[PDB]
């Protein structure tokens, strides 16, 4: 024995696929240090990892 | 050396032009004469707050 279709149907279906994330910069004299002078000179006397 | 293209710069900064300074009013001067020239000082086990 075999079964066999007589009858089909048209479905429609979504498929939601992410494609980029916001792009962002960050100014590290002012999120370390703020507008001190004195800590902008401690940062340069520490390193550029900036 | 640089190469072609467009890169992101510090933050726009703005040096200060003016000084402020607020004060409470007070016209008197703290009275040193009487707590260090007192007549009379306390014992240690007896001591005295002002
Ligand atoms: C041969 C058969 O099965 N025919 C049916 C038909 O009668 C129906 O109108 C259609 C719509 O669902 O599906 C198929």
């Amino acid at each position: 024995t075999i079964a066999i279709p007589t009858n089909f149907s048209i479905s429609i279906t979504t498929e939601v696929m992410p494609v980029s994330m916001a792009k962002t910069s960050v100014d590290c004299n002012m999120y370390i240090c703020g507008d001190s002078t004195e800590c902008a000179n401690l940062l340069l006397q520490y390193g550029s990892f900036c | 050396e640089i190469d072609k293209g467009i890169y992101q710069t510090s933050n726009f900064r703005v040096v200060p032009s003016g000084d402020v300074v607020r004060f409470p009013n007070i016209t008197n001067l703290c009275p040193f004469g009487e707590v260090f020239n007192a007549t009379k000082f306390p014992s240690v086990y007896a001591w005295e707050r002002k």
